[PDB]
């Protein structure tokens, strides 16, 4: 007669690393690891991201004319943004501070449009033929729908001041642009005016833009150039603008109802029409895991990103042949 | 392993006792059968989920990357920024896998242990009433009836009584 | 007859944690984490921090009027500054490259004041009426006491051209301004040229200011802006002033007779009267742990920082029941 | 624990032995008490203070924040300072308090394995002139004074004589 | 060591074994000699080699500094810059000094463990016919020739026909 | 008759340290740092460095007639300047981010040089006599090789219009810049005009420099300053000159033709007439050691970088007195 001691065996095929050996066949092993994703871009917590598309969040804040889709948006988890959106500047230009702008909007869940200057408003100055061919909407000539491109009327530019209160309790987003002519017979037609100034003015803003000339080369079938300039307009506080030429000037100004967590995505992907607790770049993520190791840029409540293919604990004991 | 009883002086494991890790087979003339010994069992499941849970809560908060966007004139700091946050990755990531691969070893060593442990728990109680076998047996000198049995498994064998 | 093997046990209750197990009592350990503090601001290694209290760097470095306890400070150990001092700039502004300077400071420990333009010295120019309601003194209206608010004498602004050499063998902090006016009629009224310069030059600078006109919002009860610069004059070099209006004269230029180690701490704390050889913002520390949890930001000999709540290291063996 | 000796056959520590970590009880006609064994002692104060300066030395150089300061337009680097110097402090704490948890549990297992190797070296000496109780204790065939509980406290226990 | 073999029950080393990490000893009226047990020599062989390898490859992807200018007024960034690439390196110097003290520390105590093993295999199959001296070596009741030498260095010791 | 287990020792004095001892000696160790380098800069991969010697990047590029060395460089596998090259700029100015384009150089491999103006292409300017005494080249006055100097032609400075178009398929490298006179006598005496300005336009370029005039510390006994600027002008696009005065015009600009693995390596050494596959700026180095503790930035197949000054791993076990 004869008692022994002995240990559990059992059918698993799993196996661990160890510093010593690798390929350690167990009994009973935990993967922490996420290895996988659906492919698609899905709500957050049921709330919608906002999909550009081929807009850029240029086109969409000036409101280019391709980008009529995100007049009026609602309120966003998070931005999706192509790396490479053909609808941006439809007239050549530049956006100043623009990746600070879009840095702010990582803070940013929802815009709300208000309007801040009229168009009709415009009595002593030409408003309506304000547009382009680089710009075109139903194939005629248009233009950033949020600001206007003001002219001379009957041949004449009077100097501009225009100030606006902010009566709403929040802070406000103020766009506005400046034109660059071609050349000096181009800058006499649009304004006549030889030399022109804007000058911008708020609580702590001290702007004094003037237009630089110099022959460009053709972008859009266009050689003249717009550079559009941003301000955070605080409650209870005015904003002065002063012109005599090449003033583009705001109709509308982005109200910042909410803010939240929010992040802009890059990603080529469109819309699952799906639901997720965790996204990223390459898809939805849903797991109980420590761990994954799809995309280091996620959003929402994640398990940790690795660049490891593989991470296994092992919790049983070493498995006999 | 560094115990030397699994795949040591116990050559392998048994497929026929599935309800613990570590226990007894005894065999005398009423028969043979497997009885899982269910403290050091236990005590081995417990070990092992909260080192899980442990492993866990220390990775829990780990670096996590944010998108920023640099213009073309600007590419000192956007290098600066990818550097940083593929600096931080390529640390978490070492950590993790280090970590896993000294704890698996660990882990590997605990259940040795605990197989050793058992093994002399049970050679301290039969002392010289017993031949040690060498292969994780103990050959009983008098007849050992399920009761008999029983009372090794208990921790209550009476040296005394069949000495 | 018997001999046993055994071990120490005791009345201790201190427990360490493992992996596999938490609140393990042990009959020994070693807490290795600072988790205390005094809770105020202290001399580091006797020498007393300069305390700016309500003033801001700006405010102290222009010579605002509310800060006349910083003119000719003794040498600091570290700086200690609150979140939002009220005694900022008095007259509105900008401070130009504010950071980079405020860096700078960290590596000094002690300026030195000296007088580089004599306000007497303006002979052709009114130097005494160049004061404001906003950066009030004794009930008058004063200025930055550092620099001079030139304005025309006898309705005549004549362009301005002052050189100073720096015969001392230091490094010399020279801060100037620029004014901003509100209008046309303004920039008459004090400098009567309408349009105005200012140019500095060194053997590295090579700077023309030109004041920027815009309407703007009253702050301390001025529409007015100030912008102020500055730079570092090396040995043996000099600089040069020319301007026909606008110009802010540097009467006292600061010297940096000593370069150490020191900081920009943020705290709302005042004054402890105490010593300490490792400060924190929140408090001062004494030691001799590896190891504190108090605060990141720290000056001195300090232990490490870390987030823990509980570092405690088990010297002993497992203790008894 | 690993080594099975603390509370293991060995089920609980001694509130009577004061001078020591390890050692050893004797009972005899004379009377019985307590002597701490100097050498296995003195190697784990040895062991264990080395180790607490070893790992103190270890975090010694270590990542030291610094105030930094950026304006309403340098919004990105100011966000990329704040997440490095964030991330270095988790990457400090979590090896601070990894570290200790890990070598926390070696001390442990180093008591327990002094406590073992203690046991053996006497068990070795002793060999079958004493009954080995299972418990820690060995009882002695041959009466053993206070001479004789001496010698195998020295390691100079003379076996070929009370054989 | 731990596991109490090396400088432990076995006080010393043979410079006189040089085809092998661990093995035996014996002596008889034919002679005496040293015979390398290849078996857990070759598994100490393999553990430390993987370990090397181990150790290296999670070194091998690691932070590597990168040469960025700044001019006189950007030297917060060239601040931020120099914290970021030291903060790194001591990270992963650290990282390198812990792994070697620890790992080290493991490989001891493996090589202690090997020599247990092996030691306690050969007590295991000697049993009752040989004396435990305590200093590693087994004195036999019957005399041993070389064959019974290779008998107990085999695994084969026939307990049975010297009993 | 007897059988003992025992383990091997040796004549070994190799030490490893653990958690719990120092120095222990082992039977066997591997030692994993390299501590060693032959102290000279090398070839990498049989690829000889660009070494500028005494000159800077800007000298280099510019076209510095000390630089000589340097026109029309071969490929390089990386650069090595020195902490404070002397041959930098010769006339005194600035270099328009000029760490920017010293990061770019760290993606490029080889330049090709080409002539974008011709030098006798000004038939309406002077361009032979722009030249100074701060850049001396064999005893008689010269300038930026690559670069031209314009100044009026018989008392008359016309204005200039030059495009020109890419017609490489490469990006190229144009370097231009403009003048800073002492004083408007000065403006005059050069290019007449009294107001001038300096127009530069591609696709994306929108540039528009004027002179600022200051009064100046001698350096390299001209108070005088240039001011240098460049763009990445991509195929295809053009660039166009506008200007009236203090014009200083590309002769020549920088094709791109490779773009790989490069780094700016700061060094006071020479050269060692050597080959390596790992190289620092202390030395080069030759291993197969997984880690080495030289210096922190390198170029090519390398060990890790450690602090340490010892790292060494046991292989065998403890060895005995
Ligand atoms: C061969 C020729 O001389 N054709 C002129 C044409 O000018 C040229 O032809 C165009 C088609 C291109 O090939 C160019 O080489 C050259 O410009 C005349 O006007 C065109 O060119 C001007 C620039 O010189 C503008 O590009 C203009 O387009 C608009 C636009 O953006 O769509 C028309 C729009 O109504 C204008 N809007 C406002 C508010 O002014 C803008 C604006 O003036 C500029 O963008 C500001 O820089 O320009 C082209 O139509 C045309 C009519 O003028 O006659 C051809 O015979
Ligand atoms: C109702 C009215 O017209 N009152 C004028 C007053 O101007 C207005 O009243 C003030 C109190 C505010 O309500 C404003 O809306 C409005 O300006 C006249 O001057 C005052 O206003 C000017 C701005 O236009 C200045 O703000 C001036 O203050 C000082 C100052 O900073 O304290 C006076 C000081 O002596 C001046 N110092 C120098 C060196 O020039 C400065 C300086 O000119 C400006 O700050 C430059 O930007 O202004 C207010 O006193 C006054 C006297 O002119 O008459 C009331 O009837
Ligand atoms: C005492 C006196 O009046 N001497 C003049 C000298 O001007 C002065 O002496 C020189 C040697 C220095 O001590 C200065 O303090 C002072 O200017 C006359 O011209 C020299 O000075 C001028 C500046 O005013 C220039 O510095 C000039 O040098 C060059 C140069 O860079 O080498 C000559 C060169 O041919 C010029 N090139 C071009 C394209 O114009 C440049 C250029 O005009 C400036 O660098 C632009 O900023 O200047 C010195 O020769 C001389 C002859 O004019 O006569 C002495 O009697
Ligand atoms: C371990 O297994 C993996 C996947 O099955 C295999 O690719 C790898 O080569 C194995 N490694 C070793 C050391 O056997
Ligand atoms: C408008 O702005 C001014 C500051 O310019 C503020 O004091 C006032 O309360 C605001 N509201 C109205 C209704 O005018
Ligand atoms: C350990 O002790 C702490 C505080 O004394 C207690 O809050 C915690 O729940 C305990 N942890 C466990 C796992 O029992
Ligand atoms: C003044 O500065 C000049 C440079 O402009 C320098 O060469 C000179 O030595 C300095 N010293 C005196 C006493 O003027
Ligand atoms: C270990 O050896 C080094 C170098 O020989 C010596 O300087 C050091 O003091 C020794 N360390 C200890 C703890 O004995
Ligand atoms: C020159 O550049 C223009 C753009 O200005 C481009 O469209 C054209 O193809 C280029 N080639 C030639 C030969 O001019
Ligand atoms: C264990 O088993 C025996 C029968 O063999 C029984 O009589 C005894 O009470 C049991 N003791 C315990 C502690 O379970
Ligand atoms: C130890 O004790 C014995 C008495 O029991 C004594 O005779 C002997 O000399 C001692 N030896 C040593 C090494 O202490
Ligand atoms: C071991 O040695 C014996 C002789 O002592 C021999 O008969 C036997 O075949 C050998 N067995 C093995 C496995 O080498």
């Amino acid at each position: 007669d004869q008692i022994c001691i002995g240990y559990h065996a059992n059918n698993s095929t799993e196996q661990v690393d160890t510093i010593m050996e690798k390929n350690v066949t167990v009994t009973h092993a935990q993967d922490i690891l996420e290895k996988t994703h659906n492919g698609k871009l899905c709500d957050l917590d049921g709330v919608k991201p906002l999909i550009l598309r081929d807009c850029s969040v240029a086109g969409w804040l000036l409101g280019n004319p391709m980008c009529d889709e995100f007049i009026n948006v609602p309120e966003w988890s998070y931005i999706v943004e192509k790396a490479n959106p053909v609808n941006d500047l439809c007239y050549p230009g530049d956006f100043n501070d623009y990746e600070e702008l879009k840095h702010l909007l990582s803070r940013i869940n929802h815009f709300e449009k208000i309007q801040i200057i009229p168009k009709s408003s415009w009595s002593s100055h030409e408003a309506s033929l304000g547009v382009s061919s680089a710009c075109p909407y139903q194939g005629k000539s248009s233009f950033f729908r949020n600001v206007v491109w003001l002219i001379k009327k009957n041949s004449t530019y009077p100097t501009i001041k225009r100030s606006y209160n902010n009566t709403n309790q929040e802070d406000l987003l103020v766009l506005w642009g400046i034109h660059h002519p071609n050349d000096a017979a181009e800058q006499t037609k649009l304004y006549q005016n030889p030399t022109t100034y804007i000058s911008v003015g708020t609580s702590t803003l001290n702007q004094r833009l003037v237009p630089r000339i110099a022959t460009r080369s053709k972008v859009n079938g266009q050689s003249g150039r717009m550079e559009f300039f941003w301000t955070i307009l605080k409650p209870n506080d005015a904003i002065n603008f002063e012109s005599n030429g090449n003033f583009i000037a705001p109709e509308y100004a982005y109200k910042i109802v909410k803010k939240g967590d929010s992040t802009i995505m890059k990603s080529e992907l469109e819309y699952g029409n799906c639901n997720t607790k965790c996204q990223t770049p390459m898809g939805a993520i849903n797991s109980s895991m420590p761990f994954h190791n799809i995309h280091p840029l996620t959003i929402g409540e994640c398990p940790k990103y690795v660049k490891s293919n593989r991470l296994v604990l092992a919790t049983g004991l070493r498995n006999s042949p | 392993g560094l115990f030397g009883a699994i795949a040591g002086f116990i050559e392998g494991g048994w497929q026929g006792m599935v309800d613990g890790w570590y226990g007894y087979h005894h065999s005398n003339e009423q028969g043979s059968g497997y009885a899982a010994d269910k403290e050091s069992t236990q005590k081995a499941i417990d070990g092992v989920t909260n080192k899980v849970n442990s492993i866990i809560d220390k990775m829990n908060t780990q670096f996590e990357a944010v998108g920023r966007e640099f213009n073309n004139l600007e590419r000192r700091i956007e290098n600066l920024n990818k550097k940083m946050e593929d600096g931080f990755l390529d640390v978490w990531t070492y950590n993790a896998e280090l970590l896993v691969l000294m704890e698996n070893e660990r882990t590997l060593d605990f259940h040795d242990s605990n197989v050793k442990n058992l093994y002399d728990k049970v050679r301290l109680q039969l002392r010289d009433n017993a031949k040690e076998l060498g292969n994780g047996c103990f050959e009983f000198y008098h007849k050992c009836d399920n009761e008999c049995m029983e009372s090794v498994r208990n921790g209550t064998y009476d040296y005394p009584q069949y000495s």
